[PDB]
């Protein structure tokens, strides 16, 4: 199923994704397509932060849900 | 009158700039600065006729060392900025007393926000050297050697150019602006 991860910045990622599939699975997946590595996404839905071993379907995430993503800063 | 592309010649649209943002940024922060502490924050703004506006620096809540500082509660940024319909247009960030660059870390960091806005700029103070320096990376070259890259430690260097300053006149353009700065520190 499709679902969306809007930005901060006025961009909408569409994934390919199922139910079962884990939080860290679709960071992972922002990766393949977007180049972001895992370790600087933050996923919000309905309000909450997901959690990486947790599942789509976990949080009620659904055929064409919309998530959010925030980025992690670093200066190092 | 000026327009500015990408070293692949995709088209950038102009950032405004607020001219008072750098001095009220190191004002804000300046007491890490005087602990030795770095500190960061998020440009935030608006797009209006293929244009973008910088509004609001935003200090979100972080930790911080001498050389390094991240965020720690980005729920909390994200929920401001929703709430706001502020856009993320870049970041700036203290190097207390090391010279004006891009770190590895400011690298890795910089190549996501300009993955997701291709303007994304990157404003580095360096107030123990009085300078400063508005960087991206080069596009698309330095933006795919940092997505490929795999390397580990924190200082590892990059083949190639990876970075650049923004050109004068530019994309960046510095104009009287008003701004509001908002600190969600404790
Ligand atoms: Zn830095
Ligand atoms: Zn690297």
């Amino acid at each position: 199923m499709q679902i969306f991860v809007k930005t901060l910045t006025g961009k909408t990622i569409t994934l390919e994704v199922e139910p079962s599939d884990t939080i860290e699975n679709v960071k992972a997946k922002i990766q393949d397509k977007e180049g972001i590595p895992p370790d600087q996404q933050r996923l919000i839905f309905a309000g909450k932060q997901l959690e990486d071993g947790r599942t789509l379907s976990d949080y009620n995430i659904q055929k064409e849900s919309t998530l959010h993503l925030v980025l992690r800063l670093r200066g190092g | 009158k000026i327009h500015a592309y990408t070293e692949g010649g995709k088209p950038l649209r102009t950032i405004y700039l607020p001219k008072l943002l750098k001095k009220v940024f190191l004002d804000v922060v300046k007491p890490n600065t005087k602990k030795n502490l770095a500190t960061c924050g998020i440009l935030c703004g608006k797009l209006r006729q293929n244009a973008f506006f910088i509004t609001h620096l935003v200090i979100p809540l972080q930790e911080a060392t001498s050389d390094t500082c991240g965020t720690t509660d980005e729920a909390s940024l994200f929920e401001f900025q929703d709430k706001h319909n502020l856009l993320t247009l870049g970041w700036i960030h203290t190097h207390p007393t090391q010279t004006c660059f891009m770190s590895s870390v400011d690298l890795h960091t910089h190549c996501s926000y300009q993955l997701m806005l291709p303007e994304a700029i990157a404003i580095v103070m360096a107030p123990s050297k009085n300078t400063s320096g508005i960087f991206r990376l080069l596009d698309p070259e330095g933006l795919q050697t940092i997505v490929k890259c795999r390397k580990p430690g924190l200082f590892h260097p990059h083949e190639g150019k990876v970075y650049t300053m923004v050109a004068q006149p530019g994309h960046v353009r510095e104009i009287n602006s008003k701004l509001q700065v908002v600190d969600l520190r404790v």
